[PDB]
């Protein structure tokens, strides 16, 4: 149950650096422009 | 992309497009003609 | 349908605001008030600003 | 290796506060 | 234990539906029968949960009961009793097609159904249930047609229509849900009266609002307030401020939407 | 479920895409919760269980990353809801909505 | 900043009326006229036709907006 | 099959405890496809559960538990669960349970490192069913063999008592000191 329960929040937070990873990249083209 | 398969398909003028030449009416010729004789 | 149905649907769009005339029972007709000039009111205002947002 | 991801949980709040806001106030001096 | 309790429940109800059917004035006797064969329809599996396949006596108690106690609450003048039955009819009737072979009395009780949902004024309600009867059902059969006619006089304002309803009434049971319906669609047409008419007299206004006596007249008009006709004639004709916060408001929004870029 | 709409029986699905549905929510996975959202729509609006689909739709957050076929499916059905419950102008949005969101070559 | 200036004068105003209406300064009869001219030339902005020009002139703007 | 779950919630109040059980039983059954309907008529069956006199309260604070889970509250659900009190099961390997367990251990953690944050006097006080459950959870890790998620759960939830015996009572006690020492050192911020 635990695994799971890792696992679960492991993948919400891959999620949450993905998106913002593409944030990032976005606002990293803006400024290096 | 997606075809829509999941509803069914039933088999089958530059200028503005106005909803007033729609009237079911008689020519305005008939109509005239009607009214003149009944006049 | 008879007459009495149409002044109550004419009394009820009038008072559902579709209409803002006042109904003469006495002589029995519909008198329409003057359409008050749209443009001199906040009509205008709300369009351009839905168009604009 | 799960407590590891917990050190990806401490990397997700390094993208997200440290440099988020970083390229926000980067760019505002750089209009300036 | 099955079986008993089956057959414990099938004599309670013979002997209620024989009461009901053929004694007109069956009263408390009859909702204290309810309760008891209620406690006792707890078990037969009551509303099945599906998967059950019972294809039981379940049909005959559970609708036939409910059914009745659907009339019980109407001649008790019960709304929430009759919402409970009604629900549970609901849930019977058009949940399980197939495997039953459906009651001449569905379409008359889901009309009294609705025409309750119109005079609670739950017109949302109403046309959702509405849209469960069948096409052919809502155009054809006369319990279905005339609380959907009933509501289209409403809603176009065809108060004479709907007041003749009173005279139609397909099944007399529905005269509950109507008069209820008539009181407060008195109140609409006078709040017509009020917004319309600059001037209205009396003699012709008691026909308007569908009153029969002068002292319902000058009792309504209390109710709320008007000016008696002093000339014989109910005079309610009691009919700038730029809304400069709200635009400057909107005017704000349009630059913080144009400067954020 | 296109399968089953074939059989004819859609509430056998219901209960298996309903709970994948709850387990696709739990899991957030925008386009499998898109899609069961749109397909369990669809079975209420088959079976006309209008105030059902009512309850789901206002209980149920729809993905916002969703594609544009999921969302003209989406807005369709939420549309045909707000028109029998007498919401007009959200009809008239989501509606129009789900006509620009449909693809323009098929469909 | 205009509207935190007017304040700004108004509250100067109302100080000065406070300590004469208490007695601390004298009747200023210059001062008192300037100040019941200026609170004649407040204008109305409910005249029924100041609103049709404003609302008027409100949309003459947004349409080019 | 079943269209609506109007019937049942009707059933719900009766005035007839029997008959507010059988429709409790039905709601439970029934809620992982009507829990919107259930959702809609929260309220009677949340004041059925605060009735202590009716006899199924454990029951009904499972039944309005599941429902806000499939709400997605979890926050209400989770305290509804923990008022069901033993009867939820634990090993039933649902979803719905893990997902349970999961929320349950996140507030623990979340209101026990804001307890050791505050001082030493009062915290607030901690539910001691919450704690049972999170306890069972580390007897069902130590259990199965997964001493690494122990030590994780345990450092999360600043359980001193616990990660000390799930490290002794491992099968490397060299292994597990390096782990939590190596982790200890590179994750734990406060002093």
């Amino acid at each position: 149950g635990l695994r799971q329960y890792y696992l679960s929040k492991i993948e919400e937070l891959q999620l949450i650096v993905n998106d913002k990873s593409q944030n990032l990249r976005r606002l990293q083209a803006q400024r290096n422009e | 992309d997606d075809e829509f398969e999941e509803f069914p398909a039933e088999d089958w003028h530059v200028w503005e497009d106005n909803w007033d030449d729609d009237n079911v009416e008689d020519d305005f010729s008939n109509q005239l003609r009607a009214e003149l004789e009944k006049h | 349908d008879s007459p009495e149905d149409a002044e109550f649907i004419v009394a009820k769009a009038i008072r559902d605001g579709v209409i803002e005339a006042s109904i003469n029972h006495e002589k029995g007709y519909v008198q329409s008030k003057e359409m008050i000039d749209i443009y001199s009111t906040r009509e205008p205002q709300l369009a351009f600003h839905q168009r604009i947002s | 290796d799960l407590y590891s991801r917990y050190k990806k949980l401490q990397q997700e709040l390094e993208f997200l506060e440290v440099q988020e806001e970083y390229i926000k106030d980067e760019q505002k001096n750089l209009k300036k | 234990t099955s079986g008993a309790v089956l057959q414990a429940a099938t004599g309670m109800y013979e002997q209620l539906k024989g009461e009901w059917n053929r004694k007109s004035p069956n009263l408390s006797k009859c909702g204290e029968e309810l309760g008891r064969l209620k406690l006792v329809l707890l078990e037969l599996n009551f509303l099945p949960t599906t998967g059950t396949k019972l294809t039981k006596q379940q049909l005959i108690l559970a609708r036939d009961i409910l059914e009745i106690g659907a009339q019980w609450s109407i001649l008790r003048k019960d709304i929430p009793s009759f919402e409970r039955y009604m629900a549970q009819l609901k849930c019977y009737y058009f949940d399980y097609k197939e495997q039953l072979p459906e009651s001449a009395y569905m379409h008359q009780l889901l009309g009294l159904n609705l025409l309750f949902l119109l005079s609670q004024n739950r017109v949302a309600e109403f046309h959702t249930e509405l849209e469960r009867l069948p096409a052919k059902d809502i155009q054809t059969n006369v319990y279905i047609k005339h609380p959907v006619s009933l509501e289209q006089y409403l809603m176009e304002g065809s108060y004479n229509k709907v007041f003749l309803a009173k005279g139609n009434i397909p099944a007399e049971s529905y005269t509950f849900f109507i008069d209820i319906l008539l009181d407060t669609i008195r109140d609409e047409i006078a709040g017509c009266i009020e917004k319309a008419y600059e001037k209205i007299l009396f003699t012709e206004a008691t026909r308007i609002l569908f009153f029969n006596t002068p002292k319902k007249m000058t009792d309504y008009a209390k109710k709320r307030g008007w000016v008696l006709g002093p000339n014989n004639y109910y005079s309610f004709a009691s009919q700038t401020t730029i809304p400069s916060t709200e635009l400057a408001k909107q005017v704000i929004e349009y630059a913080r939407q144009l400067e954020m870029i | 479920a296109r399968v089953y709409e074939f059989l004819d029986k859609l509430d056998v699905v219901r209960s298996f895409l309903h709970a994948r549905l709850r387990t696709a929510t739990l899991r957030h996975d925008a386009d499998g919760q898109a899609t069961l959202l749109n397909l369990l729509l669809r079975n209420y609006l088959h079976y006309s269980l209008y105030d059902q689909a009512e309850k789901l739709v206002s209980k149920s957050v729809f993905p916002e990353q969703a594609n544009n076929n999921e969302w003209a499916r989406y807005l369709y059905y939420t549309g045909r809801i707000k028109a029998i419950q007498l919401e007009y102008s959200e009809a008239r949005r989501t509606m129009t909505n789900a006509l620009r969101k449909a693809p323009q070559h098929t469909a | 900043h205009g509207l935190k200036g007017l304040n700004s004068k108004l509250l100067d105003i109302r100080s000065y009326l406070e300590k004469v209406a208490t007695g601390k300064l004298p009747i200023n009869h210059q001062i008192i006229y300037q100040l019941q001219d200026v609170f004649n030339l407040l204008p109305d902005v409910s005249l029924q036709e100041f609103v049709k020009a404003f609302y008027l002139k409100t949309n003459d703007q947004m349409v080019v907006v | 099959m079943i269209t609506s779950a109007a019937g049942i919630i009707s059933l719900l109040d009766e005035d007839e405890p029997q008959l507010k059980e059988f429709a409790l039983h039905k709601l439970n059954a029934v809620v992982n496809d009507f829990w919107a309907e259930i959702s809609e008529s929260v309220d009677k069956i949340e004041v059925l559960y605060e009735d202590e006199g009716f006899r199924s309260r454990q029951f009904a604070a499972l039944v309005a538990s599941k429902v806000f889970y499939h709400l997605g509250a979890f926050e209400e659900s989770l305290n509804y669960a923990l008022g069901a009190g033993d009867l939820f099961n634990v090993n039933d390997n649902s979803e719905y349970v893990e997902t349970i367990i999961a929320k349950c251990i996140d507030h623990y953690t979340k209101q026990c490192v804001e307890n050791a944050d505050l001082p030493e006097g009062e915290k607030k006080p901690i539910d001691q069913r919450l704690e049972g459950i999170v306890n069972k959870m580390f007897q069902r890790c130590l259990d199965d063999h997964k001493y690494k998620q122990a030590i994780g759960i345990a450092l999360e939830t600043r359980r001193l008592d616990v990660f000390e015996k799930t490290i002794l009572e491992s099968n490397d006690v060299p292994g597990m000191l390096a782990y939590s020492l190596k982790l200890c050192m590179s994750l734990m911020q406060n002093k």
